[PDB]
């Protein structure tokens, strides 16, 4: 059983420069049977390299692979913006096992999410469950990481986020996260709030209100 | 040798077994354990067969293998089941020898009494042109027979120079029924029958038989005092198989040092040719025969391109060629051999299949020629697959074909070695399959 | 120009099992080889098996014989069974024709969502994500819905800048989440209605919900 790790997790780079993603097998594969795949959101996956280093049919000639036992290579030597995808590593050697994708983004400058809480809404509050949003708009890079605080106790397993694809026109990202109470839990504290950590801010920024 | 018929199936098989002949230091003897006494005549010759050798009966007085049932061992007596079971080979028919004796029945294994006037109570192999006859004959002169009318197309037919395993089972209540490598391929209702009072000697040899160059051979004749099942049968049959020894195309063990023509199991109407000394090969239709008036044609075999395997390290051993046994694998070719094998860097599709070349010779540039001879899969064909190595002992692949297209030449199936073949083994039919065919003096061309 | 076009049901309850078929258009099941993979929201790519017109297939070991595959050259089709379906299960599925000679994939399917539930079909509840203290952020919380998806959209096509909806999240009860956003100029929250517009087709539900700052 071969297990294959694709390193970097994310690669942000701009039109024009070269892309270099690699792949590591658990063992040898010593006969070559390592394909690459591309995969843009919403789509099918799309064959780009096989045994290592043979373009597939209609690839252009800017995907090269290369390789051998456990390390393997899949070269992009000039982006284009057709080229910001996913990009699966795939053994075909014993069975067939992928791995698990290295993300290429647009490279941009910095930009620290604008920060945004609402409170939850008087007709959800009549349903029995209260809904506390915190907005992240408009960042760059992609990680950041949201803290819910209920009286500065920090909180765990009653939060949800997810995040917008890159945006075509300023390749930033937003984020949402919603945080769960039941109305009896939310009425034992008055005060909450949203911490984030973004590389674009120097001291983490918290947003908060006071129930009531 | 009575049975609880609802026992382990490996029980069954052995201890209902009331005959079984096997060959020891040349000798036939009965190894069921009632030790009934065999006579080989002088001229009863010993073959190559499935596991050791075999008995070949040839058409005179002196070839003969007789057995004297021990004293007293009962397993037809009064509508007691029965099965009978043997390997047996017998040569391809020549079209002259089929519309001149097509209506010559002859026995080959009996238990009847045979008297110059007639034949009396009993059961006996007999074969009679391109069909293979069972027949029970009780005591008031009453016959059953199967008449197994074996299929035209010689290649893949029955009585056509292959090992094949018979079985035949006899329920006194309903059925006898003929097994061909332990599929159902023939049947006779039987109810009717009688008392059958055989002769105390079951008798091996060709009986009135008018061909005089005509012979048979037979392995692991065994009696069963049960009608087997098909589940017993297919146990039976598979008991006898294993992957030791691999096979040439008629079942008898593959040998170093010894020619071979060289067929694919999946494109069995192709024969294999090349395009050039130093390149690749390539598979092409091969001619056939056919003669309607006969009910027979066949693919004509001894075509194409002739090969020989030797050992990889001399080693001295003997000249059998067993599974996982190092080899390097030769084309005959204007009276000399030629190696096969890769080129590093040598020509290759984009999948990475390896084009296979024969006696390559550039200087300074290493090929690739170390091959493992394995029985990866197909048991019960008698194929078989090469594994070829280059110099570190990574797996180049099987040696296959790829339809594909080198330079201006027209389009071919090309001689390759393939590492594809190997997540798909279980699959019913690949192009790492291969017969080697030896000429031999049970199949000649019409 | 060969085609692959999966067919499926879009929900199966846990425990059913699930029957998915792929029709072959522009070319026929022929000698290839034909395989499924399947991709949980957000996980990555896994294979699942392939099958033969010979009938032979092989299986992805790790998936310990839950599938199975078969194949109708007449039909131009081939399919795939999978017993006793767990939420695990949730996944887009895609058929693919292997290459020649090769265990690649280079002829896709555009997938099949499948879900996995024993949630019944339910609207969703929208409530408003009220704006406060020069620009200012709305929105709509879209909640407890079942199956995906709901389309969001601002004030009947006339606001589209500064939009974000975001991925639904599914929730521990079944039933999905999703927040829709849009900044704008703090200076309009006095003049300008803001009315998002929900649709959930499954349920057959409209809301549009007007979405006003909250006073003290």
């Amino acid at each position: 059983d071969i297990q294959m790790t694709q390193s970097p997790g994310t690669l942000s780079l701009s039109p024009g420069e070269r892309a270099t993603l690699s792949c590591r097998a658990s063992q040898s594969i010593t006969s070559s049977f390592l394909a690459w795949y591309q995969q843009k959101p919403g789509q099918a996956p799309r064959l780009l390299i096989y045994g290592a280093s043979s373009r597939a049919t209609g690839i252009p000639d800017r995907f090269s692979g290369s390789g051998s036992g456990t390390d393997f290579i899949l070269t992009i030597s000039r982006l284009e913006p057709e080229d910001f995808a996913v990009y699966y590593c795939q053994q075909y050697d014993t069975s067939r096992t992928f791995g698990q994708g290295t993300t290429v983004e647009i490279k941009r400058t910095v930009a620290a999410p604008s920060v945004f809480i609402f409170p939850p809404s008087d007709e959800q509050l009549k349903s029995g469950t209260a809904s506390v949003v915190c907005l992240l708009n408009n960042f760059y890079p992609r990680e950041a990481k949201v803290q819910w605080k209920v009286d500065n106790a920090l909180q765990s397993g009653n939060s949800q986020e997810s995040v917008t694809e890159q945006d075509s026109k300023d390749s930033t990202y937003s984020l949402s996260s919603t945080l769960t109470l039941s109305k009896a839990d939310y009425e034992k504290h008055k005060v909450y709030a949203c911490e984030v950590t973004h590389q674009g801010l120097s001291s983490p920024v918290t947003k908060s209100f006071n129930r009531g | 040798c009575w049975v609880d018929n609802e026992e382990d199936i490996d029980v069954i098989l052995k201890k209902s077994t009331i005959l079984n002949l096997d060959i020891n230091n040349d000798i036939i003897s009965d190894i069921s354990g009632f030790n009934s006494s065999v006579i080989t005549y002088p001229d009863a010759q010993l073959v190559p067969g499935i596991n050791g050798k075999a008995i070949h009966l040839v058409n005179n007085e002196s070839s003969e293998v007789i057995v004297h049932k021990a004293m007293d061992i009962e397993y037809n007596d009064m509508f007691n089941n029965f099965t009978v079971s043997f390997w047996l080979r017998v040569p391809k028919v020549s079209a002259s020898h089929l519309e001149q004796y097509d209506t010559n029945e002859y026995s080959i294994i009996s238990s009847m009494k045979k008297y110059s006037l007639s034949i009396g109570s009993g059961w006996s192999v007999s074969l009679k042109g391109n069909n293979l006859i069972w027949t029970l004959k009780d005591s008031a002169g009453e016959v059953r027979q199967i008449t197994f009318r074996d299929l035209s197309d010689k290649f893949n037919a029955y009585l056509a120079n292959k090992w094949v395993f018979i079985t035949i089972t006899n329920d006194r209540l309903s059925s006898a029924n003929l097994y061909i490598n332990g599929v159902l391929m023939g049947s006779a209702e039987i109810t009717g029958l009688g008392a059958i009072r055989e002769d105390n000697n079951i008798t091996l040899k060709l009986d009135r038989c008018n061909n005089n160059n005509q012979y048979v051979s037979i392995d692991k004749f065994r009696i069963f005092c049960k009608a087997l099942n098909p589940k017993e049968i297919e146990k039976l049959y598979t008991s006898y198989l294993s992957i030791t020894f691999l096979r040439d195309f008629w079942g008898n063990p593959l040998r170093y040092d010894t020619e071979y023509y060289l067929i694919p199991v999946a494109y069995s109407s192709k024969d294999v040719q090349l395009k050039n000394i130093t390149d690749y090969m390539y598979l092409t239709n091969a001619p056939s025969y056919t003669n309607g008036k006969l009910n027979i044609y066949y693919r004509r075999l001894y075509s194409g391109l002739k090969f020989i395997i030797k050992r990889y390290t001399p080693n001295n051993i003997d000249s059998f060629v067993r599974s996982g046994d190092f080899i390097k694998l030769y084309v005959s070719y204007n009276n000399n051999e030629h190696i096969v094998g890769y080129p590093k860097d040598g020509n290759a599709f984009n999948n990475l299949d390896r084009i296979l070349r024969v006696g390559y010779n550039a200087p300074g540039i290493p090929l690739y020629k170390k091959m493992e001879a394995v029985k990866l899969r197909d048991l019960k064909t008698y194929s078989v697959q090469l594994k070829l190595y280059d110099d570190k002992d990574a797996s180049l692949g099987l040696v296959g074909t790829h339809n594909g297209q080198i330079g201006n030449d027209p389009n071919r199936d090309i001689l390759i070695a393939s590492n594809w073949y190997f997540n798909h083994l279980k699959d019913k039919t690949l192009t790492c399959d291969w017969y080697f065919v030896p000429t031999d003096e049970g199949w000649t061309n019409d | 120009q060969v085609q692959l076009q999966e067919s499926g049901p879009g929900l199966v309850k846990p425990s059913e099992t699930l029957s998915l078929r792929c029709t072959v258009s522009g070319g026929s099941i022929s000698s290839y080889y034909w395989s499924w993979f399947r991709q949980p929201p957000g996980k990555g790519l896994e294979w699942i098996g392939y099958v033969h017109y010979s009938g032979s297939t092989n299986y992805n070991p790790s998936l310990k014989s839950r599938f199975t595959l078969s194949v109708d050259t007449s039909k131009s089709q081939f399919s795939l069974r999978l017993r006793s379906v767990t939420a695990a299960d949730t996944a887009i599925y895609y058929c693919a024709r292997d290459k020649y000679q090769t265990d690649v994939s280079d002829i896709w399917g555009q997938g099949t969502v499948v879900t996995v539930s024993s949630a019944s079909t339910k609207g969703p509840s929208v409530f408003p994500l009220a704006p406060s203290s020069g620009t200012a952020a709305l929105g709509c919380l879209v909640k407890d819905y079942f199956p995906e998806p709901v389309t969001v959209s601002w004030n009947s096509g006339a606001l589209t800048s500064g939009v974000h909806t975001f991925p639904a999240v599914l929730q521990s009860s079944g039933l999905y989440s999703l927040s829709s956003v849009v900044t704008v100029p703090s200076s309009s929250l006095g003049t300008q209605t803001y009315i998002c517009n929900v649709n959930h087709k499954p349920s057959n539900t409209k809301v549009d919900k007007r979405v006003e700052p909250k006073s003290c």
